[PDB]
RNA sequence: GGAACGAGGUAGAUGAAGAGGUCUGGAAAGGCCCGCCAUAGGAGGUAACAGCCCUGUAGUCAAAACUUCGUUCUCUCCUGAGUGGAUCCUGAGUACGGCGGAACACGUGAAAUUCCGUCGGAAUCCGGGAGGACCAUCUCCCAAGGCUAAAUACUCCCUAGUGACCGAUAGUGAACCAGUACCGUGAGGGAAAGGUGAAAAGCACCCCGGAAGGGGAGUGAAAGAGAUCCUGAAACCGUGUGCCUACAAGUAGUCAGAGCCCGUUAACGGGUGAUGGCGUGCCUUUUGUAGAAUGAACCGGCGAGUUACGAUCUCGUGCAAGGUUAAGCAGAAGAUGCGGAGCCGCAGCGAAAGCGAGUCUGAAUAGGGCGCAUGAGUACGUGGUCGUAGACCCGAAACCAGGUGA
RNA sequence: UAUCCUUGGGAGUCAGACUGCGAGUGAUAAGAUCCGUAGUCGAAAGGGAAACAGCCCAGACCGCCAGCUAAGGUCCCAAAG
RNA sequence: AACAGUGGUAGGAGAGCGUUCUAAGGGCUGUGAAGCCAGACCGGAAGGACUGGUGGAGCGCUUAGAAGUGAGAAUGCCGGU
RNA sequence: AGGGCCAUCGCUCAACGGAUAAAAGCUACCCCGGG
């Protein structure tokens, strides 16, 4: 690319409505704007209370241990190390959605019942 | 950065104040009163110009009236007589022209007066 | 990726994934915006209604305060303010863009490879001899992998010339002189960072 | 407690290479044609645009005297560890009790906590306090004595330097003998005003005149450059001269149109126009204007949708069931590296316990609510609105605090 | 004949006026008021009603010294018996 | 290429012209730049050129980018008449 | 302890889609935006 013929990419670029310069453009003399310019959420109410400590723990597909290269010592700290997991919070939960496809030892602080059964058809170990 | 721009109303407001050359009195100096004479002015010749057209047909009437009147017949005998007589779609400007004379003019009347009958 | 070697007197192969990728000019754009605003320094202040050393009472049209902005020292309502031109792009992006640069200029013959490029002083007579040699008439880069002393003392006079290390190639140095010498050893650097 | 040693600061010293040739010019720094130095083509001057014309810059070296930092001697002062387990202390109107207040994001409440007064009042290793009223359990920690640098905040100033800053209605109120001139008893308010030329070479002399101010002559490249003086616009005021104008009712124009008078970015030209037709200014505001509804004496300058931080939406770009880093450090106040703390997404429902491709509701495996089933976000950029900030400009009466005046 | 639904972005408007139909209030008084249907104006010039926001006729992209018609008209001002 | 269309305020969308500065190249200028004054030229508009006079040292084009971005109306402000 | 979640009470809020728990005239020489 040479600095002499910059051509940007079409339509990542837009000039700015300048508004109230003459009336030839639009928005000329009134600028837009036109001459002279109980809610419900306080009919609401409130909804229980809040729990001071809730714990939610990281789910994963089923379906993400599909793309794994064999299934053994899966420990939520080589979870988290890929990536699969995000970020590592209270305890690793496995949902039972989706299939599954070899075995793999899985590490997790709960289980899905039909999580629990996936796993130990496929000739996983349920480690909690 | 600041842009002063004093350099391009200069150019702006003399391409009106050329525009006006002519006018009587202050309204070719002021700015603020010959800009009100070159809109109106505009403004008066798409009229003209469409009256123009409406006029010079009321011109061609008045001539071609007076010049069957000396045979007899009136102007509405001989546009309603020369529309059926033969085909001679003569333009009223047209035939004006041709009015002048006595006998290129009258040939067409005696060609109506025959048609009339 | 196969350009010639040079050695002042007197063919090798670099990465084709490297110096050999199609260019994505969209991304040579943005990027070049992303450098050139951040050299701007943004300094300008001017002053408002309220920072003008001016009255507070109303005088005798209405007019309530002598310094509006409507009369005749004291005004800017708005005004440019001090503020930061300097955005970020995601890494790959930065990434993408040192490639498509330097692999524009192996299709255009304009890359030129030497072999390490030793002087043997700081003068600048030797070194405007050394750019008659590979005829580099305006601007041009020199780009060495250790920061030589000697060669960076003896290109910064020279108008067209600017030396500069490895590690610190960017998008205006190499967009903006359309010839560059590079030391054989260097190529090997600027792959291990992207 | 003192002297050495080194680095700085406050004054400076040194410093490379063309009168190149020729043209035009009042004058070469320009053109044309030829060289040179460069750790030095950053600047500023010079009769017009200098790398080699100066003043300078890079570089290396310098301060007797003052200081500002460090390095070093001298100087100055100087016990630690066990082991026991018999008695003492371990910081009192104090910790806490009541009343009344106040401050913590918390408005006296469910409410600790902190601090005031007001009244009472302890305990002291087997001891004491805390862990959001309270009580047992259990973990951490010793109150009522005092000291303490660094990392951080802002600058009237002082050198060195920058601008996608302004260039005389701007920028500070002030480029000029500015907080001055003036206004006010006073507290206070508060302007206007830049440019001869490369130099004074700033008009000897002669003429008119009382002098001003002229007309010649001289200087000068230019006197149309002669002291408020570069350039010099428009309103406004005039003097010449082509064509109309003293029976004519007119938002002053436009279209038709002779007649005369001129020759052009040569073109279905230009300037006037006797006379005929049509024709209730401009902006604002209203159901609506010619209005007697509002505004402008005219010219010239200045003068109104901005920027931060959020929210959402479309387009473009990067990668994609995974994308993205912040502060900070190394870096020409720059790009770029490095930082995986955090954020958003990948699956929900429920008040929550919870369970989960479903889950609440309910005797219910019913019905229904929501949700997948049928799944694409995310980071930056432009743009469109909405927020919060004086928020688009201009425009009150009053209110409070601190002051000046019989 | 070619429109209208859905989601999404951006709005403006919220005393309308009079002319042709049966009322109400009023005195079937009012360029009065308030209704409901249609029109025009609002935001629409051109032709006609002597002049006329709303009535009658018709919707202006711009040129032309072209033609045919609408309401209304044809002694003269003023085109046409 | 044939058919159809083009009144318009609030308001929505799209396409453009100008001004100052910055970056890249390319190039006018003392044999005369900006500005100022005329003129009967060119473009659908905002606007561009070209000769002539004054002027006596700077300016412009192409592609981008940033805005203190474009005046006839405020019982606007300052100057001049 | 206290709150959530269901059954259930207290409103003439009567200016009934409910400005706060709580609230009168007054004065013009009147201050001021408007006919």
């Amino acid at each position: 690319m040479k600095l002499h013929e910059l051509k940007p990419s079409e339509g990542s670029r837009k000039t700015r409505n300048r508004v109230g310069r003459g009336i030839g453009s639009g928005n000329g003399k009134t600028a837009g704007k036109g001459h002279k310019g109980m809610p419900l959420f306080q009919r609401l109410p409130k909804r229980g209370f809040t729990n001071i400590n809730r714990k939610e723990y990281a789910v994963v597909n089923l379906d993400k241990l599909n793309g794994f290269a064999e299934g053994t010592e899966v420990t939520p700290e080589l979870l988290l190390e890929t990536g699969v997991i995000s970020k590592l919070n209270a305890g690793v939960k496995i949902l039972g959605n989706g299939k599954l496809e070899k075995k793999l030892t899985v590490k997790a602080n709960k289980f899905s019942a039909s999580a629990k059964e996936a796993v130990e058809a496929a000739g996983g170990t349920a480690e909690v | 950065p600041r842009v002063k721009g004093g350099t391009v109303t200069r150019k702006r407001r003399k391409k009106v104040l050329k525009l006006a050359k002519g006018y009587f009195g202050s309204k070719h100096t002021l700015y603020k009163v010959a800009n009100q004479q070159v809109m109106k002015s505009g403004n008066y010749a798409f009229r003209d110009r469409r009256q123009k057209k409406r006029d010079f047909r009321k011109l061609w009437i008045t001539r071609i009236n007076a010049a069957a009147r000396m045979n007899g017949l009136s102007y509405s005998r001989l546009m309603h007589g020369l529309k059926l007589s033969g085909i001679e779609v003569n333009r009223k400007m047209l035939a004006d022209l041709a009015v002048n004379d006595l006998t290129a003019f009258n040939q067409l009347a005696d060609a109506a007066k025959a048609q009339l009958n | 990726p196969k350009v010639a070697l040079y050695n002042q007197n007197g063919d090798i192969e670099l990465n084709a994934s490297v110096f050999g990728i199609e260019p994505n000019e969209s991304v040579v754009f943005d990027a070049i915006l992303m450098q050139r605003a951040s050299l701007r320094q943004g300094t300008h202040k001017v002053k408002n209604r309220s920072e003008v050393r001016g009255g507070g009472r109303k005088p005798w049209a209405r007019q309530g305060s002598i310094r509006s902005p409507q009369w005749r020292g004291g005004g800017v309502v708005f005004g440019p303010t001090p503020r930061s031109y300097s955005y970020k792009l995601p890494k790959k992006v930065r990434r993408l863009a040192i490639k498509s640069v330097l692999s524009s200029k192996v299709i255009d013959n304009n890359i030129i490879v030497l072999e390490d490029l030793t002087l043997d002083t700081a003068k600048t007579k030797e070194m405007a001899a050394i750019l008659k040699g590979l005829s580099v008439e305006k601007k041009a880069l020199i780009v060495t992998a250790d920061a030589n002393e000697a060669v960076a003392l003896s290109a910064r006079n020279i108008p067209g010339v600017t030396v500069v290390e490895a590690n610190g190639i960017n998008v205006l140095d190499v967009v903006n002189h359309e010839k560059l010498l590079i030391t054989k050893a260097a190529v090997e650097k600027v792959e291990e960072v992207l």
